[PDB]
């Protein structure tokens, strides 16, 4: 679970993000896009093109969304319950796919906040992803 | 693979006693109540509603023979699964869009229904000799993905 | 999140296991160490040959705590707190590993129980072994 | 180990920049810090007990440097990362009993550190390259457990 220390370094390091986080969103798909290119075989609707306005768009919304996880932070299966249903009825994204995106969220973060990037807000930022991933996949089955 | 000769044998006299068609089927359905995510790529295929309407679906029944048809043909080129699963790589990628990780999803569940299946006869180092297979076949299924 | 049917299904299935739980969790670790040869680097101070008294006695500890987790399903994360514990401080197995033993355990179970293994018990099973390892697994950092 | 020559370049480029001490130190103890598990193989290295008792630990910030020192090695024989590390792949398997997914996750943390240290000169582009390389390792790493 996320301890207080958890809540206030995630709090810290997105509040860091503000008004960046759909670039770094959009960012992160390109380094998944780019890394695991299996992940690709989730969006063959969209153009993955560098600098596509899908993507843009598609980066917002899970910013978004992430950016409301933090808001929530005590109360996120709840905060996330639509989007949970969504992907386990949906999208049916395996598992395995969220800890591709968790890890190059971690990667966009790392490579734009160095001050904060520190390894217990490292540490915070990942058990972070990890709980919001379990959140979208709890409904899978 | 990485098979030893004996490890060999072993993977191609289980083999020679299965019923494809029966296994295939089973597989598959097996997949997609198991695994209900799975169930993305077969919209077409019907009524996926309840275990019962899985594992009778005749539409998975005879995809599940396709399946494991060509796995079985892969069986004869234990020595170049590259090869042989090139061109099925592409259209799994290409045209299916179908992720990897379902290959191994798969695997596993055939393990689980070869010892269902053999019970006595699907032993420890027979399961090892298994295991190397079907990581072999996933394996070479997506490595011409891009 | 266990239904009310996999909770049935699970006690159906253990029931019939019986005597034989002990023989089985012995079983799933002798074919783990061979399938997943990675997984012997925790067990340096056993005897990993076939009928090493070691591999038996610690197939049953496992049968054991699986038995007590059947029984409180309702309640696993209190049952197995203990244990939960154990690894996270002492044993620190990688969360990996959890997924392999689970594997190995349905193939025995497949292999031993055919008219009982069905494609909804399979699901059942499956989802079980995966709660037991999440709770296992749960106070790791 | 599948590198264009383009992403050997990219590869070989960055890492000429890299202060292989330091970020040896900054993996290994971020290693420890994220994921407090992999700390059962240190247990003679003292006090872990915090961020900051990890991170300035003499004993972690000297295995980093040892570490990332085979790894650069590993680095000039791109081409061979098997033969590179097979000495090294058979004292961690059958020496130290080290499961093999920490050279993964160790892998993942190395690419996180790349990405706090340069910054936006770490492109999409490049950090596909140090995947790559980093699985190589890793694998090469793997290849003589049994
Ligand atoms: C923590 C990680 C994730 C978050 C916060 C997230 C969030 C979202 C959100 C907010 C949407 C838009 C739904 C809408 O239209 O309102 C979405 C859609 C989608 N997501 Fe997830 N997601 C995550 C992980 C993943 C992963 C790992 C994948 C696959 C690699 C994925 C695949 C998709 C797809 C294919 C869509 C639909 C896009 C479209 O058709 O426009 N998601 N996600
Ligand atoms: C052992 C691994 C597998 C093998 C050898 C295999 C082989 C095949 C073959 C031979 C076809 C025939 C189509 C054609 O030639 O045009 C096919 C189609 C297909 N496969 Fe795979 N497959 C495997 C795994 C999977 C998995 C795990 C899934 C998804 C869960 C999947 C999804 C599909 C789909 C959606 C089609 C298209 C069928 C249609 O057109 O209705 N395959 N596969
Ligand atoms: C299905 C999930 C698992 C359960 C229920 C389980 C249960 C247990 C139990 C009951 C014990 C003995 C506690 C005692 O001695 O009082 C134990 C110890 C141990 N377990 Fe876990 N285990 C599980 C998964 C794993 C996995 C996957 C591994 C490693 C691959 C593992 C590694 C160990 C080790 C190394 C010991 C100590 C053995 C010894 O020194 O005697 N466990 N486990
Ligand atoms: C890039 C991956 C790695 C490389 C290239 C590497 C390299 C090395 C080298 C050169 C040594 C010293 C060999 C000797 O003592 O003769 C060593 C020792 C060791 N390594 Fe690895 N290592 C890697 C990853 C890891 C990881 C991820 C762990 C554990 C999480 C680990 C655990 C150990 C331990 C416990 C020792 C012995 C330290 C001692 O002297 O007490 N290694 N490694």
């Amino acid at each position: 679970v996320l301890s207080p220390a958890d809540k206030t370094n995630v709090k810290a390091a997105w509040g860091k993000v503000g008004a960046h986080a759909g670039e770094y969103g959009a960012e992160a798909l390109e380094r998944m896009f780019l890394s695991f290119p299996t992940t690709k075989t989730y969006f063959p609707h969209f153009d993955l093109s560098h600098g596509s306005a899908q993507v843009k768009g598609h980066g917002k919304k899970v910013a978004d969304a992430l950016t409301n996880a933090v808001a929530h932070v005590d109360d996120m299966p709840n905060a996330l319950s639509a989007l949970s249903d969504l992907h386990a009825h949906k999208l049916r994204v395996d598992p395995v796919n969220f800890k591709l995106l968790s890890h190059c969220l971690l990667v966009t973060l790392a490579a734009h906040l160095p001050a904060e990037f520190t390894p217990a807000v490292h540490a915070s930022l990942d058990k972070f992803l990890a709980s919001v991933s379990t959140v979208l996949t709890s409904k899978y089955r | 693979m990485h098979l030893t000769p004996e490890e060999k044998s072993a993977v191609t006299a289980l083999w020679g006693k299965v019923n494809v068609d029966e296994v295939g089927g089973e597989a598959l359905g097996r997949l997609l109540v198991v695994y209900p995510w799975t169930q993305r790529f077969f919209e077409s295929f019907g009524d996926l509603s309840t275990p019962d309407a899985v594992m009778g679906n005749p539409k998975v029944k005879a995809h599940g023979k396709k399946v494991l048809g060509a796995f079985s043909d892969g069986l004869a080129h234990l020595d170049n699964l590259k090869g042989t699963f090139a061109t099925l790589s592409e259209l799994h990628c290409d045209k299916l869009h179908v992720d990897p990780e379902n290959f191994r999803l798969l695997g596993n569940v055939l393990v689980c229904v070869l010892a269902h299946h053999f019970g006595k006869e699907f032993t420890p180092p027979v399961q090892a000799a298994y295991q190397k297979v079907v990581a072999g076949v996933a394996n070479a299924l997506a490595h011409k993905y891009h």
